[PDB]
DNA sequence: GGACATGCCCGGACATGCCCTATATCTGACACGTGCCTGGAGACTAGGGAGTAATCCCCTTGGCGGTTAAAACGCGGGGGACAGCGCGTACGTGCGTTTAAGCGGTGCTAGAGCTGTCTACGACCAATTGAGCGGCCTCGGCACCGGATTCTCAGGCCTGGCTCGCGATAG
DNA sequence: CTATCGCGAGCCAGGCCTGAGAATCCGGTGCCGAGGCCGCTCAATTGGTCGTAGACAGCTCTAGCACCGCTTAAACGCACGTACGCGCTGTCCCCCGCGTTTTAACCGCCAAGGGGATTACTCCCTAGTCTCCAGGCACGTGTCAGATATAGGGCATGTCCGGGCATGTCC
């Protein structure tokens, strides 16, 4: 029987393949064992964060299915990813309904 | 008038005879026809459906008339016509004088005569024979006020005198019958029949 | 007849496609633009569908950021109607002019 | 059968872990492949040359660790030092 | 040869941009320099991308060699390719 | 109008009946045919389908006109037509006239005809044979006011007359049924059967 | 009457005399007195290389003087010569810094 | 503490005309020093960091340089 | 023994051949490198400083210095559009910036 | 004596004689110019290394460096620096 | 009418007021005066006594007129009159116009008035003074239609407004009553008066 | 229309009010009004009276006109007219064009108006001072269509508003009512009442 | 006068409008299963890179003093920010026309992509040595300074020209 | 007495000259950092070997291009009205510029210590290889969900009429 590292961490992310493409990559000689499951590690929590983010405004939205629109709503409505996907365009997203209050009727 | 038009049934060579719907007596049915008193009672202005029946079909040109006069003989002699008030009000249809009782509905020929020997008030269709496939001619007349008008009728019963003419006014058949013309036909004819028992 | 107030119907399109996500430069002319100005650079170039498509993703996503500061150059000014100046305003500020 | 790579099977894990009622179409999930792959990219490239920087030549969690602290915002990177130490702690009583 | 396609980006979506940029009016002398910027644009991203297809031996531009061109750019486009 | 249409059932000559679909009683009935009383309930400017049978096939030119009347025998003179308010509308086929109650809808050689003498509206088009497939021919008919429109019908039943003609307007057969254009033909169709039991 | 020059030929004069210059024109010691102080904010009993000082002091006052060309620009292009707040905070939000 | 107050408005103005203003409002002081210390916090903060990685207790030069060149603006004179 | 001679002098550059190798060896940039890629770095580092360097240069004599100081890097640097263009993100220390006023502040008669 | 510092100065140095022999250099000039070196080195070998990477390359080659180049460099300054490139490297290979 | 007569109660300088006799309610009385409603019940052409009380005595010259109105506010506007059938029946006195609803009874020195500018029809006769011995003047007036009069007052109810006018028709005093003309006086008293309980 | 008249409420210096009869809501009662509603119930062509209040009396020629509006702010441009079929039946009073929706039935002084920049169509009287001691002026407006008519209302609510103007029409005071006009005005008032509470 | 005679009004209730919703069917786009194969997991090996400890020195921190240039503060004023107003013109909105964008089907061939082979080419390793860096010394760039010379721009004064007012002469 | 013309005086504008600040130039000393030279050392060069990777040939088969046809929605041209950009004007306030006081920044000089860089020893941690096996990724079969339209189902609200009241009539 074979049972892998993510299965002894309790993780989702594999973390051989993280591993595969860290020594695949040109970026060192060697690699500890360690981080490929940090590295795995902070994958899965960032993606949990913007799913659970895109969950929720698709259920603000009555739709069961996150579409790009959802998930450019939850980049773009959370303060720290906003900041995080600052130069990041995703497509078919459009942008947050802000209008100028200068600009509303008076 | 100088005269008194015959009442007289008289069915003639081609067998004329009225008939009339078999409504029932709800206290304001709009007509009914009492058998038994051989009396038609009707609401003013509404459709009064009078059948014409021919054991043989009259000559083209044949005529039917509607006249009124009152029944009892005292009053025979006094042309039946509408009050003071409905002669006035602005209910005509364009092709019936003012002053004249009967009208005839949904008939383009429809003449109106006002007699001028006799005085009386009269109006005249041209017979038309029914269909090969029926068995009567229905007339829709109109009275035009009610039996009680004040200065007309005044309550005194009227007969309705039907005659089948030739083109020139010559007798070929004469039917009758008494007409009530009130606001609950129904309630009235019921009454009247009631009272034949009393 | 009915007419409109000038605004409304501005700020009813501004809001109808915003909420939307619908590609707004039409495919085709987006296409032969990029054709042409390839022809410049290299000959006889062949494109891809989806070649196509990010490109026309990419201007219009470009397009929509530079008309948003743009937009709010112009209401800094205490204007309404955004002019060239505007825009080469923003291009200086953002460091691209 | 051209085999590829893809993280989508990882992925729906996880969705089914924070929300097992919702779907992804297809450009929503090219959408997260490309997230995911541009994030990794950044935060192995910064681990690389914080590495090089201090002359190490092998890529230990240290690195990493601090490379999310640069890259992550303040709650992002305070949230994700805590699960990822706790995941390598449990790993390595796990062996 | 395509000659004067620049004239296919119409007045009515430039207005339809700025209307998802937030914008209320436009001058009738906007569109000359909406186009050029758009020219410009498209002379820089699409000189990269060629660069990298005649790089590949290829003579297809393909979508990887756009969504690299644009990262490359600092405008990196999510949906095309990682 | 000066006359009245017959409505006499004439098979002639070549055996001409109408027939109708099996349309049931339910409710988004558009139009439904009571066997019982020979009368087609259907909804305003909804595809009303009739079908013409014969024994024999008429000639080439042979044409098929519709026609309706007020079935009450008071009213049969006065020109069966739209109401002011759909007259009015703008709904016109381009083919049509405005005031016209009967349409016949795809049909491009199709006539409309408001006779100079009768003053009566109808609506004409070339009698085709059967279609490979089916032993009848279906006309399309539209009725382009309910029933009950003010100013126009007015609750007054009416009966579409269809007639089998020639060139020169010949009778070469007749048929007719009762019509009633209402909102809901099915609920109405199944009180007026009940009805019957009353 | 003392000699007084109208509102403006002095200040070309300095923008002249510091634009023709690269010496430093923010104060070393209290600038550093800063740095440190907000440094303990992160960790305490932080000490700097006088060079990483310097560094820091250089990269601050490019950036201020480039943040300073750029509010001019907006403040020319909407009619007006003195700068204000909101003309910094344009200027910030439009770089993308926001 | 009171250390913000030791880039005075002199100072303010200096930087101002090396900008190439001519007229300085008495409001932009206040928002200057806002501006300038928080950049100080996101370059201070990566400069540390890069020292703690290293086991170091004193920020270097270089950590510096690295820290304005991972800002997005590469300085040159000072290593690297 | 072959006289010992260096990849530079065959190739006619001053930036040393082996140095630039070597970097691209222990960048961490790949397994494998050719010889003639750090050649042709070599020849572009080479080319981009005598032309700066050449700039700079101008600009100190205009100035009436002979030692080359940041202010004349500066200079020559924003002086030049495709520098400025290649170095658009780049800060010079002791750089100043370029003599440039706005027409809208000069005075007006 | 303290550790080896590798630096350009003696490279710059000659090719500032090469193109003003009678220019000198002070060290915070020169200090900008080894900046200046380092900084396009690194510009060029990562786009070269991720250039390589893309096209599943496992050697370095010129072909990617002087593409980088093209990229990274403007036009006329492409051309030249190409042009350099090609005649320095087929000279060498004669050698 | 363009205009409506104010019906204020005015005794004037004069102190005028109406009075009336005490009949009682036996069903057919001709004419009785209800207190309680300020309302004369009465019968067509009937005597109906109407006293007027002065404190002092007006000057020679004075008149006294009465004028029907209806109580109602949408139909004040509208001039009361007799019906066409009662207008046109042959009552008159000899000195009364046939039109005229109001009149009054044994006096020579009745004048009949329609207003050329109001319409309104009116009689006017000369006040004076009681006979020695008597404390007031009694008029006597006949109403010429039923209430309930189609073509007339329709079964709306009407007012009597009774002025005092000095010889330029200028006013001295106003009072008035309302009034129902009817056939049962007596009975139809006792049942407004219970329905006010009502 | 090119404009919306005003429905602001003013009294205005004289202190204009309206003023409504305390009618039930018997199933068919002609017009009754609902406080809660500030809304009218009334039956086509039936008198609905309305009081007008003052505070103190306004100057001779001041004048009352009453314009309706559809309420529903989309409908407010539409001109409120009467639908086809009754535009075109003959019951005009004499007075009153055929298309304007709102009477004034018993005045002379009525003028219909029908504004050449606005076409809106108006009524206007004369305003006429109560007498000294009555409260308030009653003005009697008669509806000619029911909100439900189509081609006209077409089931659309409608206010009333009503202005007090001087003689060269400068606005004095402007109170308004919303209208239903319907076959059982107390029916439909104990409806529209029990859904506000829900 | 009581008992009917006889019309009118209207609440009951049906006729028959219209929307209102719910269920079923059809169309479109998407979860999960299967087989395989290749990339990940367990095990063993070497070796070298990293951890740790001692050392040294340099370079960072802290303090004292002066002194002077820069920062802080007061105050006058002028010019620039800003609010208000008028206008005219350029842009928003709507409508009829036309134009081409879009969609669906079909072809074919160019070229992307995969596989096989092999040879050129780059990693690796040992010996050499000469290029490059650290240290020391010196002289010239050149600034740093200061003081006289040169000088352009601005302000003030004087002169000339034009306009207005007053007086005189002529009609 | 009034009007017109001429002369004189006053005011405004333009030009020229003088003053004054700022810059240029000249010399001087001097200083300290850049350039050069020399020792050394370690990193590049050269020569040889070996694995491997990518250059080229060749085959497949995908999809990009080209075209035709139909539709219809978008673009376009124009008419028109009006809101906003822009120019102008007035006001007042608040920032500049300069004089005076203060203070702390800087330069120099010295002391200490602590931590950063260096070297040496060790050990354990990861690449490399082998063997195996299971997970992940093309291919695929049907199914599930949403929208739309048809069946119940409510209200939405007019017309007719039986009942019951109103009101005349008379032996």
């Amino acid at each position: 029987k074979a049972k892998t590292r993510s299965s002894r961490a309790g993780l989702q992310f594999p973390v051989g393949r993280v591993h595969r493409l860290l020594r695949k990559g040109n970026y060192s000689e060697r690699v500890g064992a360690g981080a490929p499951v940090y590295l795995a590690a902070v994958l899965e929590y960032l993606t949990a964060e913007i799913l659970e983010l895109a969950g929720n405004a698709a259920r603000d939205n009555k739709k069961t299915r996150i579409i790009p629109r959802h998930l450019q709503l939850a980049i773009r409505n959370d303060e720290e990813l906003n900041k995080l996907l600052g130069r990041v365009t995703i497509a078919q997203g459009g942008v947050l309904p802000n209008i100028q209050a200068v600009l509303l009727p008076k | 008038s100088s005269s008194v038009p015959s009442q007289k049934t008289y069915q003639g060579s081609y067998g004329f005879r009225l008939g009339f719907l078999h409504s029932g007596t709800a206290k304001s049915v709009t007509c009914t026809y009492s058998p038994a008193l051989n009396k038609m009672f009707c609401q003013l202005a509404k459709t009064c459906p009078v059948q014409l029946w021919v054991d043989s079909t009259p000559p083209p040109g044949t005529r039917v008339r509607a006249m009124a006069i009152y029944k009892q003989s005292q009053h025979m002699t006094e042309v039946v016509r509408r009050c003071p008030h409905h002669e006035r009000c602005s209910d005509s249809d364009g092709l019936a004088p003012p002053q004249h009782l009967i009208r005839v509905e949904g008939n383009l020929r429809v003449e109106y005569l006002d007699d001028r020997n006799t005085f009386r008030h009269s109006v005249v269709v041209p017979y038309e024979p029914p269909e090969v496939g029926s068995d009567c001619t229905t007339i829709h007349y109109n009275y035009m006020c009610n039996s009680s008008c004040m200065g007309g009728m005044n309550r005194r019963p009227i007969l309705t005198i039907i005659t089948l003419e030739d083109s020139s006014g010559n007798l070929l058949g004469r039917n009758s019958f008494e007409v009530r013309v009130c606001a609950c036909p129904g309630r009235d004819r019921r009454t009247e029949e009631e009272n034949l028992r009393k | 007849p009915h007419r409109y107030r000038p605004g409304t119907v501005a700020l009813r399109e501004i809001r109808r496609y915003q909420k939307s996500t619908e590609l707004l430069i039409r495919k085709l002319p987006f296409q032969r633009l990029v054709r042409e100005i390839a022809q410049d650079f290299k000959t006889d170039l062949r494109f891809q569908s989806s070649a196509v498509m990010a490109l026309q993703e990419a201007c219009e996503a470009y397009l929509v950021g530079l008309f948003e500061d743009t937009n709010l150059c112009a209401i800094h000014a205490k204007r309404v109607t955004i002019m060239p100046k505007d825009i080469q305003l923003a291009r200086r500020i953002r460091g691209e002019r | 059968r051209s085999r590829k790579e893809s993280y989508s099977i990882y992925v729906y894990k996880v969705l089914k872990q924070v929300h097992p009622d919702t779907g992804i179409s297809s450009k929503a999930m090219g959408i997260m492949n490309s997230f995911v792959n541009d994030i990794f990219e950044r935060i192995a490239g910064e681990a690389s040359r914080l590495a090089h920087y201090n002359k190490r030549s092998t890529i230990t969690s240290r690195e990493i660790q601090t490379a999310v602290r640069l890259l992550l915002p303040g709650e992002l990177a305070k949230h994700a030092v805590s699960e990822g130490t706790k995941a390598v702690t449990k790993y390595t009583s796990a062996k | 040869v395509l000659r004067d396609n620049i004239q296919g980006i119409t007045k009515p979506a430039i207005r339809r941009l700025a209307r998802r940029g937030g914008v209320k009016r436009i001058s009738g002398l906007i569109y000359e320099e909406t186009r050029g910027v758009l020219k410009v644009f498209l002379e820089n991203v699409i000189r990269d991308a060629v660069t990298y297809t005649e790089h590949a031996k290829r003579k297809t531009v393909t979508a990887m060699d756009v969504v690299y061109a644009l990262k490359r750019q600092g405008r990196t486009l999510y949906g095309f390719g990682g």
